[PDB]
DNA sequence: TAATAAACTAAAAACTATTATTATG
DNA sequence: TAATAATAGTTTTTAGTTTATTAG
């Protein structure tokens, strides 16, 4: 269903973050600001309908709706704009972290009773429907000690209020993250890892709903709902847009067919519709196309059963296509898609159908083949139960295949060779791989979104690895080319 | 870039009548090749045809034979097809009352054929037989006419009112004919044409044989025709310092329509005054026109638009390197999915010619992958514009050269995670025992494959992949209807349409009643969104 | 040397988000 | 006369386009 996973960062300002321990790698701050960076960059471009929102504690002047001290917000929750990188940004790296702790401060005391709070009346004040309500904490401290225990039982009152409330809270190991010095008092309030929150995974998107709700139909008589679903499908550069040459805002565009011989444009009804073969001009009218191209009405004609121990396996003409039984003019539907699926070691028998995506488009045939359901060991689905529609070829699809049968290779090439390919094996990571062009066209974005030139040209394995696994075989294919003339000169 | 087809037709009186509900086999042979010839002429193919009327009075072909080769009339000779023959065929071509030699018509077709040799490009040539074998023949022709096939070399085609394997619908998906009730005349007939045409090809002719269903349900008889598509020869190389030249070939093609669709005055009936075009103006609180040249195309990122114009995506884009099939790695032949095939068209992999190391090479490689089952990466590299692909390759096994299938694959950016109930475990939907049986009652009673003898005795009751897509048929057959009749309403669905596409209906019948007990076990309901025709004529 | 892959255009559907009807007073 | 009840507004695939760019 619809909804938004909204969620705002917490970072503690006690100057233990303004440094590094004293040695090279990047000050707590720092890095803590940089994965700011990167959960902007990694959203922009996966869902721009979330919220994000930064707060800062432990500071000098306070910013807030509440006027409470040693409490700054940077941003009230909203979509998250190029404008929100440009302001946070220009705070990070050294430079940027020492001109922080004048042009705001550097490190105070606080309450974090007070900073929960803030952070919950911040998540009030929005008006959207909120799906996934999150607090992650970046602090470095353990807890705090020199106060009251007061102090101490308020944050625990609010935390758990909070938790009632439905707010989701992490944390996030700032000093040595791995080092392992943290949780002596947050055993108990929360339900590092925040480098996997940095650039490991970007140029992502997702979508929620389902396609055509489309009936399936087994006799002329009786009827059953389903629905389509497309687990997958190539993604494509998101469509541009029409701007001025400066103006910078989208130009309108009114579009017909015109005449010379009158200043009024065309018309629906005086345009016609031909094709041309020389002597032939055959007139037609938009409305006898459809109706030339319809046979029949939208829904799965069902064909019959064939057993899934051979249909083919190297013909493809679409994306394979999941079906999800549902109630949409028929109920108790999972009743009849309750079976057929328990046990398909008899129902592997597909059902070849007849298959009509929407009106008047010429049907194909579909194989609706069975897939039961798995489970991960984690307690995940992925590959839900039911049915995966694979396209069926016609006659007209196979083209021409040159027949070439002329010599088989040698077995003492076979085994040699079996031997060659045995060294390497990669597991088949489908999530391993990445479409570079795309990924590239977001980095490019992102760079003249800001002040940066183009500094991303990242390989993500679309390039052969072979420029070392050539040598990670080492140099047995060579000899093992025992074909004495080369192929290649 | 030349093919001849030259149809030669008996017009006698076994033509005109036959056995009702076996429709008459001459109507069954018009619309078979009236389909075909304006397929042919639709496609522009570079094609040529000549029509033959044997059968009928006179003798039309230039040769006689001695005034042997009689009632043999060439109708329309060898000359670019057009809608003149094929009009004459559905409409002109009347019933006859006598015969001829079919052989004399097809070696005086073949004479015509060597006359048009010169002048134009001679590349292929086909025969194809149209005749219910009743007609009058001699039996010492099989010299002169297989030594003209071993040394003309015209394929040849057979078509017979039965097969060589009420209920019986139309020819399509129906009760085979019968094999055996043909008079004997027929017998010697397609007994003699059968030995010469094996005598032609070999044991494959035994399977050539085919009749007018045939014909309309398969594809044979556009077969014939055939356009290889251009090869694609490419760097098969694997690893970093070996190197494999082989070709490229599509193999399986959404293949579409190609010819567009003019937009037409309705007065002029022209395209001159029909200029398509749109002026860009501009979104203001006023309306403004603005020129064409005076945008740029951005693109919507966070929630402001960042201007791209074409002279920086071109210089900031993926500057990829030529055409490669370059191997990323392997992984089992388990380690993927049908669901998880991604692209638009199976690309089948071949060796190039001419390097038979590449052969060798390719031949062990499918081999060894085909005896550890284990697929193949490749990282399908096109030209210089085309943004690369990541697909399998894995072996595929024939009789045949074998091949290598290579799919495109997905991305970590293409998959659609979504989730969804378990119903195998459902507490509201567990299917009662009575449904099972039911369930079970259904699947073994209808069934689309004939297994048995237990020897692999595969035969699909509904072949699929041999029918063609209906759409270009139905566009075919009422571009005919308009184009002949000026002011007439578009004609109906052509029924073998349906024909063709009805499943087999013993399989209905035998079902029907495992279909009962369906609809008595199980609870349906109805809704709205019904739709229907407004206004209609009430007479 | 034209295939053809890609950018480019309408077009239909879902998932919404809402408004006409009564109802009972 | 408070209770519902058909419905149009965003996205989004699709899919016919049109267009370059190796090619004979």
């Amino acid at each position: 269903y619809s909804g938004r996973d909204s969620l705002i960062f917490l970072v503690d300002a006690s100057k233990a973050m303004f440094e590094s321990q004293s040695e090279d790698e990047l000050t707590p701050f720092d890095m803590s600001i940089q994965c700011i960076q990167s959960v902007y960059i990694s959203k922009i471009i996966s869902s721009d309908r979330d919220l994000l929102a930064v707060v800062f504690y432990g500071t000098e002047k306070d910013k807030n709706s509440v006027n409470f001290k040693n409490i700054y917000v940077l941003q009230e929750l909203d979509n998250p704009g190029a404008k929100r990188i440009l302001e946070l940004d220009q705070f990070k790296g050294q430079q940027g972290q020492k001109r922080f702790q004048d042009m705001m401060g550097h490190g105070s005391d606080y309450s974090l009773s007070e900073v929960l709070w803030v952070c919950a009346n911040l998540f009030s004040d929005v008006q959207f429907k909120m799906s996934h309500k999150r607090i992650m904490l970046f602090t470095n401290e353990d807890n705090p000690h020199g106060n009251d225990s007061a102090k101490a039982s308020r944050a625990r009152t609010k935390a758990g209020d909070l938790r009632d409330t439905g707010i989701f809270l992490d944390l996030m190991h700032l000093k040595k993250p791995g080092g392992f010095d943290i949780s002596l008092f947050y055993r108990d309030i929360i339900s590092s890892k925040l480098e996997d929150l940095l650039r490991k995974v970007r140029a992502k998107e997702t979508r929620k709903r389902a396609l055509s709700r489309l009936k399936l139909k087994l006799n002329k008589d009786i009827v059953i709902s389903v629905g389509i679903y497309n687990l997958v499908q190539k993604a494509l550069k998101p469509p541009p847009i029409k701007l001025y040459r400066e103006t910078n805002e989208p130009v309108k565009t009114k579009t017909r067919t015109f005449n010379t011989s009158t200043g009024g444009l065309l018309l629906p009804s005086d345009t016609k519709r031909s094709q041309i073969y020389g002597s032939r001009q055959i007139i037609l009218e938009k409305e006898e196309t459809e109706e030339l191209k319809r046979f029949d009405d939208p829904g799965l004609m069902l064909m019959g059963f064939k057993p899934l121990v051979l249909l083919k396996k190297h013909h493809y003409l679409r994306p394979s296509l999941f079906v999800y039984p549902e109630e949409s003019l028929v109920i108790g539907s999972s009743t009849l898609f309750s079976a057929l699926l328990i046990k398909c070691l008899e129902k592997e028998v597909a059902a070849l159908c007849r298959y009509t995506p929407r009106r008047n488009i010429p049907p194909y045939f579909v194989a609706l083949v069975p897939q039961e359901e798995e489970l991960d060991d984690q307690k995940i689905q992925v590959t839900p139960p039911g049915f995966q529609l694979v396209f069926l070829p016609f006659a007209d699809d196979k083209r021409k295949m040159p027949f070439t049968e002329k010599i088989m290779a040698t077995p003492e090439q076979v085994g040699k060779m079996k031997a060659i390919v045995e060294k390497l094996r990669f597991t088949y990571r489908s999530d391993s791989f990445e479409n570079p062009v795309l990924q590239q066209h977001f980095r490019n974005l992102e760079a003249l979104a800001l002040d940066l030139m183009e500094p991303e040209q990242a390989v993500d394995l679309t390039l052969p690895k072979v420029e070392a696994m050539n040598k990670r075989l080492g140099s047995l294919v060579d000899e093992f080319k025992e074909l004495v003339y080369p192929p290649d000169y | 870039n030349k093919a001849a087809v030259v149809l030669c037709m008996d017009v006698g009186f076994t033509m005109s009548n036959s056995i009702p509900g076996i429709e008459s086999p001459f109507e069954q042979a018009k619309k078979v090749i009236t389909m075909f010839v304006q397929r042919q002429v639709f496609a522009e193919n570079k094609d040529e045809i000549a029509l033959v009327l044997f059968g009928t009075d006179g003798t039309d072909n230039p040769l006689s034979g001695g005034d042997q080769y009689q009632n043999i009339t060439v109708h329309r000779h060898l000359m670019l097809p057009d809608f003149d023959l094929l009009e004459d065929i559905e409409s002109k071509i009347q019933p006859g009352s006598q015969q001829a030699d079919f052989l004399d018509a097809l070696i005086v077709s073949m004479d015509v054929i060597q006359h048009e040799t010169i002048g134009k490009k001679f590349e292929k040539r086909h025969i194809e037989i149209f005749t219910d074998l009743s007609s009058r023949f001699s039996k010492s022709q099989l010299d002169i006419i297989i030594h003209s096939l071993k040394k003309c070399d015209i394929s040849l085609q057979f078509f017979l009112p039965f097969s060589l394997g009420g209920p019986f619908r139309l020819g399509g998906h129906g009760p085979s004919f019968p094999l055996k009730g043909i008079t004997e005349q027929q017998k010697e007939g397609l007994e003699i044409v059968k030995m010469v045409m094996i005598s032609l090809e070999g044991e494959d002719g035994l399977d050539e044989i085919y009749s007018f269903s045939e014909s309309l349900r398969k594809l044979c008889v556009f077969k014939k025709i055939e356009r290889h598509s251009i090869h694609w020869p490419c760097r098969l190389t694997i690893g970093s310092n070996l190197s494999i030249r082989i070709a490229a070939y599509k193999s399986i093609l959404q293949e579409r329509v190609k010819k567009t669709w003019t937009v037409v005055d309705a007065k002029t009936l022209k395209k001159e005054d029909i200029q398509k075009e749109t002026v860009y103006c501009l979104n203001d609180d006023d309306e403004t026109e603005v020129l064409k040249e005076d945008i740029i195309q951005g693109f919507r990122y966070g929630s402001d638009i960042v201007p791209f114009s074409k002279v920086d995506e071109e210089q900031m884009k993926y500057k990829s390197e030529g055409k490669c099939f370059s191997v990323l790695g392997f992984c089992k032949s388990s380690q993927v999915q049908r669901r998880f095939f991604m692209g638009n068209q199976v690309l089948k992999v071949f060796a190039a010619r001419d390097d038979e190391a590449a052969a060798v090479a390719l031949s062990s490689l499918i081999h060894a992958l085909d005896d550890l089952d284990m697929v193949a990466i490749v990282r399908y590299a096109y030209d210089k514009r085309a943004n690369p692909q990541v697909g399998v390759a894995f072996p595929h096994i024939k009789h045949n050269y074998e091949c290598l299938v290579y799919v495109q694959l997905p991305f970590m950016e293409d998959l659609r995670q979504y989730m969804f109930s378990s119903l195998k475990n459902s507490k509201k939907y567990a299917p009662t025992e009575a449904q099972l049986n039911a369930v079970d009652a259904l699947i073994d009673s209808m069934s689309l494959a004939k297994k048995d003898e237990k020897t692999d005795t595969l035969e699909d009751l509904f072949p699929t992949t041999k029918i063609p897509n209906p759409r270009f048929q139905r566009l075919f057959q009422c571009l005919l209807h308009r184009a002949l009749h000026p002011r007439e309403p578009l004609p109906p669905i052509q029924q073998h349409i349906w024909n063709m596409l009805n499943p087999p209906a013993e399989v209905t019948t035998k079902s029907q009643i495992p279909l009962s007990k369906i609809k008595t076990l199980f609870p349906l309901i109805e809704a709205k969104k019904k739709d229907q025709v407004t206004a209609q004529e009430i007479f």
